[PDB]
C-alpha cells in the first residue's frame, strides 16, 4: 500500500508511515536507508525489489 | 540431552574435546590440530610422555 | 609438484604512499547527502605501503623480479593490484602454511574461482603458470603449483566457469583491483573494487569506495598470507621448469588496517566520494 499512512513490517522491521516511490538507487547489498537521525527512511521491497 | 543416541553400553568414545591448549580460543574459532602439548619445560618431539 | 624458482635478482624492498585508498562501505545501509562518522579497521591516509613487482627486463644484468613473499596479517590487509595480463592469481592465508594448521586458499584457476579452507601442505614457492604456443599464438594454463596435499577440511566453493583470457598484453597497466581482507569473529570479510586506470609505475591517486564482496564463514586463525601469481613459459626463455620462465609485468601493494575513525561523505546518489581520517 502506497501513498497512505499504514503500519509496515518490512523484513522484520516494523514501523508506521507513508510509503512513496523513491528515486534512490540502492546497491545490491543494501536493504535499508537511514537519514542523519539513524531512522529508516528508505527500504527495498523484498518482492518487487 | 542425547543419552538415547550418543551413549553406548561399552562406552561411546567417538566424541572428543580439546584439552591442554596454549591460549584461549577466539570467538567462533576452530582448532583441530593434534600437535603434542608441552606442559613442562622439556620440549616434545611428536611423542607423548 | 613443489618447485622453487631460481635466477631471481635481489633488490631492496620498495615503499610507496597510499593517499586515500582503502575506504570501504562500513555496513549495508543506504545513506545519501550525509556526513557519517564511523570507527572501523581502515587503512590510514597517506600510509607507508609495501610495493612488490613482477617483471622480466632482459639485458646483460636486467631485472627478474617475481615477488611472492609471506607477509604478516596483523588486523586486516589492503591489497591493491595494477596489472594488464591478470598476473595475480590469488592468495593463501594461515598461521603455519603447512599440514599442521588449516589454511584458506582463494585462487583463480583461469576457469573457475576456488575458495577452499583446507589443511594445505603449501609449497615454498607456490604459483600458477600459462604457456604460450608459437603455432597456436595463444596462451593456455598449464601449471598449478600452489600446494602439495589437501586434507582435513570443511570449506569448499567453486565459482561458475569462465574464460579469463591469458594473453600477455603489453603497454600500460589497464586494471586496478583493490581488496580489503579482514578476519573478525571467525568471518573472512572481503571487500572489492575495480578501476580502469592508466599509468606506468606507481599506485594511482584518487578515491574509490570498496563495496562488500563476500562474507566467508571461515573460522580459522590467520596471521600470515602469501600472494600466488602467474608466470609465463614459451619457446623463448628455455629452462628446466625452475629457471625457464618469464614474469608478466604487474605490481601489487600491501597495506595494513588499523582501528580508526573515518568521516565519510555520501553524495545524493548514495556513493562514498570522500573521507577524512580524524
Ligand atoms: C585429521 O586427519 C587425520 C589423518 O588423516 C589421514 O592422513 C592424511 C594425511 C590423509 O592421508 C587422510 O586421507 C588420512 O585419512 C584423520 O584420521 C585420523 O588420524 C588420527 C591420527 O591423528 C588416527 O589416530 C585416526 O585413526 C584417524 N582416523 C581415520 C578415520 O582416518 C582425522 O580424522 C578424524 O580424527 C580422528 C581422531 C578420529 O576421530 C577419526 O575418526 C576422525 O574422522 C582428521 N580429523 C578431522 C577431519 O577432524
Ligand atoms: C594464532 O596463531 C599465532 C601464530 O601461529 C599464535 O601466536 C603464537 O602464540 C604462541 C603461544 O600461544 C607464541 O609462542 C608464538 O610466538 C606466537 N606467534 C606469533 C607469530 O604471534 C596465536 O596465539 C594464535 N591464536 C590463537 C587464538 O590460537
Ligand atoms: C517473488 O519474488 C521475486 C523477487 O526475487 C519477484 O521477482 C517475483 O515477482 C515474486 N513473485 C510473486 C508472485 O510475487
Ligand atoms: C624449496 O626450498 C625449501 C627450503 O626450505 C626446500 O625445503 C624445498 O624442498 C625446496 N623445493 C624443492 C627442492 O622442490
Ligand atoms: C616506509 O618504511 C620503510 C621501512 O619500513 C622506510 O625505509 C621508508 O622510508 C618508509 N617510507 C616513508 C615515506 O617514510
Ligand atoms: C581449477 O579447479 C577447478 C576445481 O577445483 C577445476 O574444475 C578446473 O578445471 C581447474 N582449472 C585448471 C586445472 O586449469
Ligand atoms: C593448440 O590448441 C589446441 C586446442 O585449443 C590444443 O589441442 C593444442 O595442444 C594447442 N597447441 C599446442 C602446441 O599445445
Ligand atoms: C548522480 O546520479 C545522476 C543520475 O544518474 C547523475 O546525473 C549525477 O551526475 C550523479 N552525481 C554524481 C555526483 O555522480
Amino acid at each position: 500500500v502506497k501513498n497512505k499512512c499504514v503500519n509496515f513490517n518490512f523484513n522484520g522491521l516494523t514501523g508506521t508511515g507513508v510509503l512513496t516511490e523513491s528515486n534512490k538507487k540502492f546497491l545490491p547489498f543494501q536493504q535499508f536507508g537511514r537519514d542523519i537521525a539513524d531512522t529508516t527512511d528508505a527500504v527495498r521491497d523484498p518482492q518487487t525489489l | 540431552n542425547s543419552n538415547n543416541l550418543d551413549s553406548k553400553v561399552g562406552g561411546n568414545y567417538n566424541y572428543l574435546y580439546r584439552l591442554f591448549r596454549k591460549s584461549n580460543l577466539k570467538p567462533f574459532e576452530r582448532d583441530i590440530s593434534t600437535e603434542i602439548y608441552q606442559a613442562g619445560s622439556t620440549p616434545c618431539n611428536g611423542v607423548e610422555g | 609438484q613443489c618447485v622453487n624458482l631460481t635466477t631471481r635478482t635481489q633488490l631492496p624492498p620498495a615503499y610507496t604512499n597510499s593517499f586515500t585508498r582503502g575506504v570501504y562501505y562500513p555496513d549495508k545501509v543506504f545513506r545519501s547527502s550525509v556526513l557519517h562518522s564511523t570507527q572501523d579497521l581502515f587503512l590510514p591516509f597517506f600510509s607507508n605501503v609495501t610495493w612488490f613487482h613482477a617483471i622480466h627486463v632482459s639485458g646483460t644484468n636486467g631485472t627478474k623480479r617475481f615477488d611472492n613473499p609471506v607477509l604478516p596479517f596483523n588486523d586486516g590487509v589492503y591489497f591493491a593490484s595494477t596489472e594488464k595480463s591478470n598476473i595475480i592469481r590469488g592468495w593463501i592465508f594461515g598461521t603455519t602454511l603447512d599440514s599442521k594448521t588449516q589454511s584458506l586458499l582463494i585462487v583463480n584457476n583461469a576457469t573457475n574461482v576456488v575458495i577452499k579452507v583446507c589443511e594445505f601442505q603449501f609449497c615454498n614457492d607456490p604459483f600458477l603458470g600459462v604457456y604460450y604456443h608459437k603455432n597456436n599464438k595463444s596462451w593456455m594454463e598449464s601449471e598449478f603449483r600452489v600446494y602439495s596435499s589437501a586434507n582435513n577440511c570443511t570449506f569448499e566453493y567453486v565459482s561458475q566457469p569462465f574464460l579469463m583470457d591469458l594473453e600477455g598484453k603489453q603497454g600500460n597497466f589497464k586494471n586496478l583491483r583493490e581488496f580489503v581482507f579482514k578476519n573478525i569473529d571467525g568471518y573472512f570479510k572481503i571487500y572489492s573494487k575495480h578501476t580502469p586506470i592508466n599509468l606506468v609505475r606507481d599506485l594511482p591517486q584518487g578515491f574509490s569506495a570498496l563495496e562488500p564482496l563476500v562474507d566467508l564463514p571461515i573460522g580459522i586463525n590467520i596471521t600470515r598470507f602469501q600472494t600466488l601469481l602467474a608466470l609465463h613459459r614459451s619457446y623463448l626463455t628455455p629452462g628446466d621448469s625452475s629457471s625457464g620462465w618469464t614474469a608478466g609485468a604487474a605490481a601489487y601493494y600491501v597495506g595494513y588496517l588499523q582501528p580508526r575513525t573515518f568521516l565519510l561523505k555520501y553524495n545524493e546518489n548514495g556513493t562514498i566520494t570522500d573521507a577524512v581520517d580524524c
